[PDB]
C-alpha cells in the first residue's frame, strides 16, 4: 500500500483540529478586544481510494 | 438596542469556546489513537514480506 | 446518535443558550421591574397596557 | 503447483485488506469534515467454478 | 424532526468502526503468516526434491 | 498577525516532521528486508555454481 497518503489525511484531520482549535483559542485568548469577533473554516477530500 | 443585536451573536461564549475546545482534543486524541493504529500496520505489513 | 454526537456537543451550549437567555430575560424584567417590556412579550396585555 | 491456487485466496481478500483498512479510518479521517458522511463498502457473491 | 433522519442516516461514531478495522488490521497480516510457511513447507519440499 | 504567519511557514515541527520519519523508519526496515531477500536470491545462486 502507499500508507503514506493515508498518513496525511490522518495529519490534517489533525491539521483541523489544530487550527479549528486555534480558531477558538483565539477566540478565547483575545477575547475581550474592544472590538473582537468569531472565525470560522471548512474542510475538504482530495484522492480516490486505491481503486 | 442595535448594539443588543450585535451582541445576540457576535463574539465569545464561555460554553461555546468550552465545547469545542473539549471537542478538538477528543478529535486529536481519536485520530492519534488510530493513526499509531495505521502505525502498528506498517509492522504488519512489513513482516508480510519481512 | 452517530453525526448527531457532533451536533450534540453543539446541543449541549444549544440547550444551554436557552437558559442563558432565560436568566437575562428575568434580569430586564428584575431590572424594570414589569412583567413585559417587549410588544410581543404578551400583545393581548400590551395593547391594554397602551 | 498448488501455490497458484493459495495465490488467489492470497489476492483477494490480503489486497483488498489494505483498502478497507485505509478507507473506513478514511471515512473517520473526514467524519469531521463539514458535511461527510455514511459513505460505505459492500462484498459481492461471485460465481463457482469447478475445476 | 428532520434532523433526526438524517443524522441518523449521517454517520461519524468512530469507536464502533474503528473495531472491526482492527480485526480487519490483523486479517491480512493472518493470511500471509499461513500462506508464507505453506510456501516455506512448499520451498523446503523443493529442496528436498533437488 | 505579520509576525505569526511567517514563522508558520518556515521551521522545526515534528507533527510534521515526525510523522514523516516514522514512515521513513519502516521505509528503511523494509529496504533491508527486501535486500534480505536477494540476498536469499544470492545464497541461491552461490549454491547453485556450487
Amino acid at each position: 500500500m502507499g500508507i503514506f497518503g493515508t498518513l496525511y489525511t490522518g495529519v490534517t484531520g489533525l491539521k483541523a483540529s489544530e487550527v479549528q482549535i486555534a480558531t477558538t483559542g483565539n477566540n478565547i485568548s483575545n477575547a475581550n478586544a474592544t472590538f473582537y469577533t468569531r472565525q470560522r473554516v471548512v474542510q475538504t477530500t482530495n484522492g480516490y481510494i486505491t481503486t | 438596542s442595535v448594539y443588543s443585536e450585535y451582541q445576540s451573536k457576535s463574539g465569545v461564549n464561555t460554553n461555546e469556546e468550552l465545547a469545542a475546545l473539549i471537542q478538538y482534543q477528543s478529535s486529536y486524541g481519536a485520530a492519534a489513537k488510530i493513526v499509531s493504529t495505521v502505525d502498528q500496520m506498517l509492522d504488519t505489513l512489513l513482516g508480510l514480506k519481512s | 446518535m452517530r453525526i448527531t454526537n457532533k451536533l450534540n456537543f453543539t446541543n449541549s451550549v444549544n440547550n444551554s443558550m436557552g437558559g442563558q437567555s432565560a436568566l437575562y430575560q428575568i434580569s430586564q424584567q428584575l431590572a424594570s421591574g414589569l412583567k413585559i417590556q417587549n410588544s410581543y412579550e404578551d400583545a393581548s396585555t400590551y395593547i391594554d397596557n397602551t
